[PDB]
């Protein structure tokens, strides 16, 4: 039960880690529409 | 009053089409002449 | 991004396809005429803007 409490207690971390990510999600889809529409040479290693 | 001309031509669509030939003659050289000129824009396209 | 689309259409004599056609993008009424005829359609798209 100690691996089962560890997972769930790391999985309760994410929990909170997950709504800030989601808002990273979707500035950073702001920022990625607008730097297509500022026209900027996306580099052969920019991650999609 | 009278649409029927076209019908009524004496050397057939022929005439017309001649005519709306030249069309893609002008404009076809028009883009062509654009497209390679256009091509420059793509200077700004690579950063220094 | 997309260029160079073409949209053909039949509509018998006087059936409205001007009409149509010329509310897609917006115009009341263009030209009715004789033969081939052409017109636009003007595509806009915000996520690409």
């Amino acid at each position: 039960t100690s691996d089962a409490v560890t997972f769930i207690t790391y999985v309760q971390s994410l929990k909170r880690k997950i709504k800030q990510f989601e808002k990273q999600v979707e500035l950073y889809r702001n920022g990625q529409r607008l730097l297509e529409k500022q026209r900027f040479q996306f580099p052969p290693s920019w991650l999609y | 009053f009278y649409r029927n001309a076209l019908t009524r031509m004496p050397d057939g669509p022929v005439a017309l089409e001649e005519s709306y030939s030249a069309v893609m003659g002008i404009v076809s050289e028009v883009e062509q002449y654009v497209k390679v000129w256009l091509q420059y824009q793509c200077l700004w396209d690579m950063q220094a | 991004l997309p260029s160079g689309k073409n949209i053909l259409v039949f509509g018998e004599d006087g059936s409205g396809k001007t009409t149509l056609m010329t509310k897609l993008q917006g115009a009341e009424h263009g030209k009715k005429g004789r033969g081939l005829e052409y017109l636009y359609l003007s595509v806009h798209d915000e996520d690409r803007d």
